[PDB]
RNA sequence: GACGCCCUGCGGCCGCUCAAAAGACCUGAACCCGGCCGGCCGCCGGCCCGCCGGCCCCGUCUCGAAACACGGACCGAGGAGC
RNA sequence: GGCGCGUGGGCCCCUCCUGGUAAGCAGGACGGGCGAGGCGGGACGAUCCGGACGCCGGGCCAGGGUGCGCCGCCGGGGCCC
RNA sequence: CCGCAGAGGCCCCGGGGGCGAAGGCGGCGCGCAGGCCCCGCCGGACCGGCCUCUGGUGCAGAUCUCGGCAGCAGUAGCCGC
């Protein structure tokens, strides 16, 4: 956890998975920041990095935001990986500063099939 | 998907295209005369390998 | 045939085999004798044997009915079986015998730390039925064991 | 921390779903004075919308429901509790996050309210139209608190109008003393620069 | 050697239709062919079906996860003969065979420099 | 199926013969059940695992079956184009 | 050209008809559908509105909608039990 | 094409086996799948990969047949003389 000590942030609110009424996808995540009214306003945040604590372990998962949801300020984000059905409504963090991670916040899709045709050596 | 394919164009036909024979004097005639019709396109050839393909019944 | 087994050693156990008593009667009193000093036990069956004390009912129980002697047992269940008694008290005996004099312990330091009791095959009558029926008439036997050692803990 | 709402002249149903949206992205919801709750509509309409309602019932068992309450407090919230998934682990633990009070008691009486104006009577209907408060109806289908919940509110109220002197008195001292502190003349050009 | 990434398009198995209410009913996969059945038509909440599309790309299809081919024997003799392509196949001795064949093989596989899968069984 | 020790007797324990109790007997599955030890409701999917989303009971005759249309308590073995 | 199977109880929509007071009634006609067509919508439906299907990642968007349940909204003109 | 039982052959000094076969139980891996393989425990004498040949050759249903067995339930009941 340290790892993320004393890093200023702005407050925002994971409310559930990008879904339909018939059809649910948890491969992306909605999320509500605070202060944002507006598409442009939320234009202004785009490829962000944020966090999540597990009420458990207590470790921050990282993940990006990704692009506007609706006409009200709504993002999407991606994790490292998904989110399970407990942590719906709880807070994440949209941090000020420049942290490196290095690949601590990309999906598993990404990491695991970048290029299909990759060699496997020995 | 999503695609018409069913109004000007009929159902595909079925020839023959090897002996069938079990005999292995016909297999091998039947295989060089494609081999040197494939590297010459001469009729005659083509109507010779074309006949080695026909059943008994078509060979009086 | 026995069920249990573990590295505690000093354990004197007994055991008997198609007991003509029925099977949930006696399953009850060996649930009921569970955890006790021997001592205890033996003043308990002794008890229940002239309804002093009850035999509460936690599995078998739907035409068990209420009574006041098993207030503050976790159930409102009991009854006051007799032949189950005499047999699980003849089994604990031996039992008792076979731990003092094997490893020499007193009677004061025994407890009752496991049972186990399984059905068997039983005994076939007929019964006659109207219209010229049978039907079968057969009894409920067990195999029951019991072992008596240190202390749970 | 509690949200607290001051519910006089607010529109029951656009406060019930505001209040519903708050609840599901789980912030603690407070709401007071639900007796000053308004609806619209004339006197008669409501009280006969009301009544039909409370006419619905097992036939074959009447303590099998459906309950009809009576005061304010418990009205609000089963029109609450119809804007939320309740029958669910998430719906339910939000419905626990909600409390509802008729007037202002203590355990209330020291918070900061605010209020929601898009939901408020004086902005939200014409001149014209006809509406009634929450404790009318409430009085007039079985409630029996109503004159009590009055003189409890105006026994508070002459007791918090004996506080506002002192809160000014006090307030102008912290605002001189604030003027006159040099630390907080830097911090407040600093943000100047930002329009703030 | 050196090959591309194994994926595998499904990571569960096949299971029968409704094979979990009835013991009498295995797991093993057969085809519904009932005229009202609701996993033949497909609706949106029952179990996937099994079709081509979910086959394997045929570069890495029957490869072990370490990156071998696998060939089973029972004698020496099956052995040396047949492994000159030592590069992409390793060696399963057969279940049956017995712990002294197993001490034989396994010295002769060593001397040829061939991978054995199960080279610790029967070793206690 | 030695000996020894308990037991008012019924029986029990400990051990003995044997490679093995294989102890009235080869192996010893399923359904159903008792004890101890861990959990809290079925299937599919995502996940740091109990949360979210989806899901009427099959076979059959039938224009049309979840049907208040029929057969089916459960398990094993047998069972119908030669 | 040869050999051969199943089928020979059908029903619904659009528009056009006949008997009947009428009927989710009975009988006919061009085209389409269900039967034998997954998926989204029409709260809910074999047939309606879109779209006809190998297993996946990304983008665009039909039909239908955008207070809260429940993914998604604003601006302008008129009327208003 | 997968699997079952049997027949004719092969299995480089002549296929595997009390240094443990068939079968049973639990667990990995491989295959779109039917299925196959390996490991651990039990068991105690047989077993089969490939080519050709043969068939009384694959079960959820039939108010199916034979055997075993559950809930109901410590229930109904143990009223003539
Ligand atoms: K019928
Ligand atoms: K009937
Ligand atoms: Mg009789
Ligand atoms: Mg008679
Ligand atoms: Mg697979
Ligand atoms: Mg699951
Ligand atoms: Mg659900
Ligand atoms: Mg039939
Ligand atoms: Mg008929
Ligand atoms: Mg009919
Ligand atoms: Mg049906
Ligand atoms: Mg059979
Ligand atoms: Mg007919
Ligand atoms: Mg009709
Ligand atoms: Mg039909
Ligand atoms: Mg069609
Ligand atoms: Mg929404
Ligand atoms: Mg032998
Ligand atoms: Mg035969
Ligand atoms: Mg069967
Ligand atoms: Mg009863
Ligand atoms: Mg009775
Ligand atoms: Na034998
Ligand atoms: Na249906
Ligand atoms: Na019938
Ligand atoms: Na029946
Ligand atoms: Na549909
Ligand atoms: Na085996
Ligand atoms: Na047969």
């Amino acid at each position: 956890m340290e790892e993320i000590k004393g890093k200023t942030f702005l407050p925002a609110i994971f409310v559930g998975y990008q879904r339909s009424r018939a059809k649910q996808r948890e491969n992306v995540a909605l999320v509500k920041v605070s202060g944002i009214y507006t598409r442009a306003e939320t234009d202004k945040v785009l490829g962000r990095l944020i966090a999540i604590i597990h009420s458990k372990s207590g470790k921050p998962i990282f993940g990006k935001i990704c692009r506007p949801h609706g006409n009200s300020g709504m993002v999407r984000a991606r994790f490292y990986t998904n989110l399970p059905g407990q942590l719906m409504g709880h807070k994440v963090r949209v941090f000020y500063d420049n942290i490196d991670v290095g690949d601590r916040a990309t999906p598993k899709y990404e990491r695991l099939y970048g290029n299909p045709n990759a060699t496997v050596t020995y | 998907m999503g695609i018409d394919l069913k109004t000007g164009i009929k159902k595909r036909k079925v020839e023959r295209k090897e002996p069938k024979s079990p005999n292995p004097y016909i297999r091998l005639l039947h295989n060089a005369f494609k081999v040197v019709y494939e590297n010459t396109g001469e009729d005659f050839t083509k109507v010779l390998t074309k006949r080695l393909c026909l059943s008994k019944t078509n060979r009086p | 045939k026995y069920a249990f087994k573990s590295d505690n050693l000093l354990v004197g156990k007994s055991r008997r085999d198609g007991v003509k008593a029925s099977f949930k009667n006696t399953y009850s009193t060996c649930r009921a004798i569970k955890g006790m000093g021997v001592k205890r036990a033996f003043a308990y069956l002794d008890n229940v044997l002239n309804h002093k004390e009850i035999v509460p009912f936690f599995k078998f129980y739907k035409g068990v009915g209420r009574h006041s002697q098993a207030r503050g047992s976790g159930t409102d269940k009991g009854r006051w079986p007799e032949k189950s008694v005499v047999v699980v008290k003849d089994i604990l005996k031996q039992a008792v015998s076979n731990a003092k004099h094997a490893h020499k312990k007193e009677e004061d330091e025994l407890y009752v730390i496991s049972y186990c009791v399984n059905r068997a095959r039983g005994r076939r009558r007929r019964t006659f039925r109207a219209h010229g029926r049978i039907s079968k008439y057969e009894s409920q036997p067990c195999h029951v064991e019991l072992i008596v050692g240190p202390k749970p803990l | 921390s509690r949200i607290v709402i001051d519910c006089k002249g607010h529109i029951l149903g656009r406060l019930s779903a505001i209040v519903a949206k708050e609840l599901l992205h789980g912030h603690e919801v407070a709401l007071v004075r639900c007796e000053k709750a308004i609806i619209s509509g004339a006197f008669r309409d409501v009280k006969a919308h009301y009544l039909k309602k409370m006419h619905k019932r097992t036939n074959f068992n009447h303590l099998r429901g459906p309950f009809h309450f009576r005061a304010p407090a418990e009205i609000v919230r089963r029109t609450i509790r119809g804007m939320i998934p309740y029958k669910t682990v998430r719906g339910s633990d939000a419905m626990s996050r909600l409390r509802v009070y008729d007037g202002i008691p203590p355990c209330c009486a020291r918070y900061k309210r605010v209020v929601c104006p898009s939901a408020m009577a004086y902005l939200c209907l014409r001149p014209e139209r006809r509406r009634c408060e929450v404790g009318r109806v409430a009085h007039e289908i079985g409630w029996q608190h109503a004159a009590d919940v009055e003189r409890y509110e105006k026994r508070r109220l002459e007791e918090c109008d004996k506080w506002y002197q002192d809160k000014i008195q006090i307030d102008k001292k912290i605002a001189e003393a604030a003027e006159k502190d040099a630390e907080l003349q830097r911090i407040n050009a600093e943000l100047a620069k930002y329009g703030y | 050697l050196p090959h591309k990434i194994i994926i595998k398009k499904r990571k569960n198995k096949f299971i029968r239709f409704q094979s979990e209410r009835f013991v009498r009913v295995k797991p093993s996969w057969r085809k519904p062919r009932g005229i009202d059945s609701p996993m033949r038509h497909q609706y949106r909440g029952q179990r996937p079906m099994v079709s081509i599309g979910y086959g394997s790309d045929k570069e890495t299809r029957f490869m072990l996860p370490c990156g071998f081919f696998k060939h089973r024997i029972s004698t020496v003799h099956e052995l040396k003969t047949l492994f000159m392509n030592n590069k992409t196949h390793a060696a399963q001795i057969a279940h049956g065979v017995s712990a002294r064949s197993r001490k034989q093989i396994l010295e002769e596989a060593k001397k040829m420099g061939v991978r054995v899968l199960n080279a610790d069984a029967k070793l206690r």
